[PDB]
């Protein structure tokens, strides 16, 4: 609208909510499980 | 567990050892005069329909006493509260305490800041003199009109009050200032009805807002009222009218802890 | 279908009764027959497969007849017998190969494959031979509406599905009540248990009640009746309902009280047995009723009434049990069953060929989810298949 | 929310919390240290509970606990230590706080009191109890004492903080309670309380929570540990909360689904 | 059924007989012990039975997979048999009721006897494969 | 031959299959004293014998208490048997000794003086025997700083043990400590349990059966190898022993440890 007197780094004030936000943390636990994954030759058949 | 909470019941529309406790003041007793006026009383309802040792017959010496963290011990209650045109506010405190149920969490008020979060959130606050002063807090946690170091210049919302049922605006943080060592101040949240407890007022007008809301003063079927001139006459109705009173009541909403209130830290 | 048959039950007696040294009386009719067939096929051209990955095949008919000039059969004779009749085998194969693998929504009895309608004309009426088969008699009889009947060892009627009831029940999992039981194949094991075993009900009786409601009406059913539930009388570690949770039952059987079974019909009973273990007999139902009780033993040993404390810490869990069997029954819609491979062959044309999932039947022929939800489209569709395996099943093993 | 209907759950075989640690006044002592319950809590957060998720709570003595011990909380865990000589009143703190007891008034100067069942019982809580009863017969006079006469009354109480009397059943009493330090309620057992736990410390053993002769049943809820430093005791419950906590399990009473089905 | 298999194997065609319940499973009834010690108190393995047209398995754990990864025991039984079945139809149903009551058993070489109390879990992540 | 692998063993469930050891007896002086006999060990013998065992397999070892047992507990024998007179101010002792003699450790060294100490796992525990343990431990935040206690400073550190000849410390896993042990007269190992130890059986002699051989406070399992017994006289006790020595060997075993098939699995 205005962008009143001294905007700060509203980009910045937005991801650092962001970045915490519930959705980030999906996304996290997604990596997280595709790279488990990735790495578990040794379980095989240990994921439903 | 569930209880089956979570599933329906489906009915058709063509299909065709209790206790009751009764709270009174010491005025009835001192006005009876009477040593054996409750086993009387135990004979009535046993005719009536009540086995004996059902009826139980607590006492409490006035309305300010008696909300000091009322006890309602009986599957049924019915709390005699007995009108005075200054204790308007009192009365309908206590009505409100002992006809909703409340949930309350404790306040730990000298190391924090609290804050109401919907209409049903309340700061319930009981003990010998409970004085509730008040400084609300801006975005920025500085006081709106007082200064939060100096006490002082708090707002006063109850003084050497038994019980207080304090209603603030809700999300605006408050600093609360009062005497812990004679009162103890718990954020509550009114759950909904409780049909375990009934009033019956004697004395003056239909004056009982068990509601914040300004604009809604309900009168359920549990607050009654009579008008009074003989205690013995006021129990006799009692006695004779317990089918009706039970009838409006319903012992499914007996606690297991007899407390007005269910506590949670 | 019937003129299917026909030439699948002409080709099975040739290869039966058309062998060397063979009086031609004990062939002659057949002969005849034979010659009937090849006459009506000669001319024609048909095409079979194209449905997922069964081949496209193109069968031509130009045969002459087999001799009838013979008074003992001789190599000869087999030898030309013995080509038509393996080019006409491949062609039955084929064709109900084509026809298993097909379906449809609206009218699924009628013919679905290519062949097969054309077979429906009127100018291939001429070989009916004879529908001597169970499966073909019962398509005759549908067709006329008279009424069939299927005989089953053993029918899967039940669609797999094991499950609990908890009456009584709180989040300790400590004093629970109710029924667990699992309905399979031809078997229904229900038991009821009790952690209290009845201490405070009335008259030291806990009731238990089971309803299976059949798909179809079964008829002249022969069953099998016994007092415990085998499966569960151990100690068993039970996901919770909601699965959040497991809790431990650890049975201790005692006899089933005032058990009673009925057999009941669009809710009316027409077979009750009361206390009655073994063979028992129910004419006609659609609908299974056991009832049965766990009853407080009214004198007990010190090892049992040790076992049955009155206060909440109850280590040993009454139960009891009833187990039903279906040995034998007969019914007019058309069921998978133990001793037949009608669903298995099906099964396995679909699986060999990957015939994409249709509209019809549920994916893989899942005969749990096909029970389970057996529409008047599927049973049309099922018969119609299982009748064109039985066809195949004539000539191919 | 079908709140009040008891209805049948159905389940398919083939597919936040606080924590109370209550402890006697000698473990705080032997303890020496004021800063003994931020350590405890950093522990605690080490094995995953929030800062300020865990309240200690201190009793003088078993027999001062036992006067109406309220346990708010969605855990509670009960350092008891062991007296060969406080054996009974041991149990009976045991039973009160491991059970849920619901609990009506009793008007000893107005009423005949019998006991309806195995699960009813007299509780009494207050700075001394003294009980004594009289039994009497279906003509409402005494078997083996007179009404009229409390001296002739049978005691089954002495000063005690926390008394639990179990009288013959189908049988009427009058009592002689001292209602002036004293409160007694007839109480009925509905069962366990998943809420609380209790850990001993010495001892081998010795808890009778059921009235029942025939049977002293040893709930999972009730452990004992040999013990000769605080620190240990304390380092061993931290280290162990995880199974402290699945042995236990969140209170029913407290939880949704029990609203008109005694709540809280 | 059978003289007409006898024509078709001497033609050299294909042949089939049907059978309901084929008994075509060697009579065995054995365990497998993959982890074990003399005194037999902590045992991880397998049971089983082949008979007929039956096989029941069942893997037991007495630390219930405490310690292992992800809290998994893995189990496997393989059945080969003698004879290569054709359009079989089959039950397969989650629980070996011959493996779940209490057994005292002998030791592989005979030598002592152990004790297998069992309690009965759902099997995880169940997998059949018929294998040509 | 196939020595450290683990080969499934397969046997068979429908199949029938139709004295050289050496048995050790621990007992206190005060049995010896009592009994007042100076051939009570060879009548023992004897009667052994007549129960099975060739003269010389049976050993006796005297202790003169728990407390000095405790140190350094060596039971080289094929068959143990412990007989500790119950005491009701040393229950703690009296398990820590049977969970010591009871069950199999692994343990490491410990340089307090090097090294912060965190136990991994509830089989890790920290068990110092010697003439005078004093263990005090200062629990270490992320930051190698004590919580409630001063890393410099020893007299704020939090005591689990005052003068133990035998203690088994259990502190929160996963939290560095740092530990002022008095090493001039007592050890401290980092040890791990790996099971239970079927050469050694314990018998109390004496109150009631309080020992919990399990840091776990959920669990205080009662094995086949405590056993329990009421007494009035060492001579009755020692023959009951004796007369029913076949049942105890019965209810324990052969180390397994010790067993030649353990080679490169912690023994042989
Ligand atoms: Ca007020
Ligand atoms: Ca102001
Ligand atoms: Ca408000
Ligand atoms: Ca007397
Ligand atoms: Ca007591
Ligand atoms: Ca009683
Ligand atoms: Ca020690
Ligand atoms: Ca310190
Ligand atoms: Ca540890
Ligand atoms: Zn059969």
């Amino acid at each position: 609208k205005s962008t009143i007197d001294a905007a700060k780094s509203m980009a910045t004030n937005v991801m650092k909510k962001f970045k915490k936000s519930g959705l980030a943390n999906s996304v996290s636990t997604l990596t997280d499980s595709l790279s488990d994954a990735a790495s578990s030759i040794s379980r095989g058949s240990s994921i439903r | 567990q569930n209880y089956g909470i979570n599933l329906p019941i489906t009915g058709s529309m063509d299909i065709a050892t209790s206790t009751l406790c009764l709270y009174y003041p010491t005025e009835a007793a001192t006005e009876i005069n009477d040593n054996s006026w409750k086993d009387t009383l135990s004979q009535l309802f046993l005719t009536k329909g009540w086995p004996t040792g059902s009826v139980y017959f607590k006492e409490y010496t006035n309305i300010a006493s008696f909300s000091v963290d009322p006890q309602l011990y009986c599957d049924y209650n019915v709390v005699l509260m007995k009108y005075d045109a200054t204790l308007q506010l009192d009365m309908s405190e206590l009505a409100d305490l002992i006809l909703n149920e409340w949930l309350c969490n404790p306040m730990d008020i000298t190391l924090y800041y609290y804050q109401q979060t919907d209409e049903a959130n309340k700061w319930i606050s009981m003990g010998s003199s409970c004085t509730i002063k008040v400084c609300p807090l801006n975005t920025q946690t500085l006081g709106i009109g007082c200064l939060t170091t100096d006490a002082t210049t708090f707002e006063e919302v109850a003084t050497a009050e038994k019980l207080v049922i304090t209603d603030v605006v809700d999300g605006v943080n408050h600093k609360l200032d009062v005497t812990t060592a004679t009162c103890t101040i718990r954020n509550c949240k009114k759950l909904g009805p409780r049909e375990n407890v009934a009033v019956i007022q004697v004395g003056g007008s239909d004056i009982l807002d068990i509601t914040a809301d300004p604009t809604t003063a309900p009168q359920t079927e549990r607050m009654m009222r009579i008008n009074w001139k003989k205690w013995w006459q006021v129990f006799y109705t009692v006695v004779d009218y317990v089918d009706q009173i039970i009838q409006v009541m319903s012992k499914r909403s007996r606690s297991l802890n007899s407390a007005a209130f269910y506590y949670r830290v | 279908m019937d003129v299917l048959y026909s030439l699948s039950k002409t080709l099975k007696d040739a290869r039966d009764k058309i062998v060397e040294g063979t009086l031609y009386s004990n062939v002659s009719d057949l002969i005849q027959q034979f010659n009937q067939m090849i006459i009506t096929m000669n001319g024609n051209e048909f095409q079979t497969g194209g449905i997922g990955n069964l081949p496209i095949r193109n069968w031509n008919f130009n045969f002459g007849l087999l001799g009838t000039t013979l008074l003992n059969l001789d190599a000869n004779y087999v030898e030309t017998a013995r080509n038509t009749i393996d080019y006409f085998v491949d062609f039955v194969d084929n064709v109900c190969m084509d026809e298993m693998v097909r379906e449809s929504q609206r009218n699924g009895i009628a013919p679905q494959s290519d062949s097969l309608r054309k077979l429906s004309a009127i100018k291939f009426k001429r070989i009916n031979f004879d529908n001597s088969s169970e499966y073909i008699e019962n398509w005759n009889l549908q067709n006329r509406r008279q009424r069939t009947g299927f005989t089953f060892h053993k029918p899967n009627i039940f669609p797999y599905s094991a499950s609990f009831t908890l009456n009584r029940s709180q989040p300790a999992h400590d004093n629970l009540m109710g029924t667990m039981w699992l309905n399979a194949g031809s078997e229904i094991q229900v038991a009821g248990f009790d952690y209290s075993c009845a201490i405070n009900a009335p008259a030291n009786i806990q009731q238990f009640e089971h309803i299976v409601p059949l798909r179809r009406v079964l008829t002249t059913a022969t069953i099998t009746l016994l007092p415990d539930a085998e499966r569960f009388s151990f100690p068993r570690v039970i996901n919770s309902a909601d699965g959040a949770t497991t809790w431990f039952f650890n049975p201790v059987i005692l006899r089933p009280n005032n058990v009673e079974v009925e057999f009941l019909l669009n809710g009316q009973i027409i077979n009750t047995y009361q206390a009655r273990f073994g063979t028992i007999v129910a004419r006609n139902f659609d609908t299974i009723r056991l009832s049965f009780q766990l009853m407080r033993p009214p004198n007990m040993t010190p090892a049992v009434a040790v076992l049955f404390p009155n206060a909440q810490p109850f280590e040993h869990h009454a139960t009891v049990g009833l187990t039903l069997r279906i040995e034998s029954a007969v019914c007019e819609s058309v069921l998978a069953d133990a001793s037949e491979t009608l669903l298995a062959n099906v099964t396995s044309v679909r699986q060999e060929y990957a015939i994409p999932v249709g509209p019809v039947f549920p994916p893989g022929m899942n005969w749990t989810d096909l029970i389970t939800n057996y529409s008047p489209s599927r049973e049309d569709n099922l018969q119609r298949v299982f009748t064109v395996a039985s066809i195949r099943s004539m000539l191919i093993k």
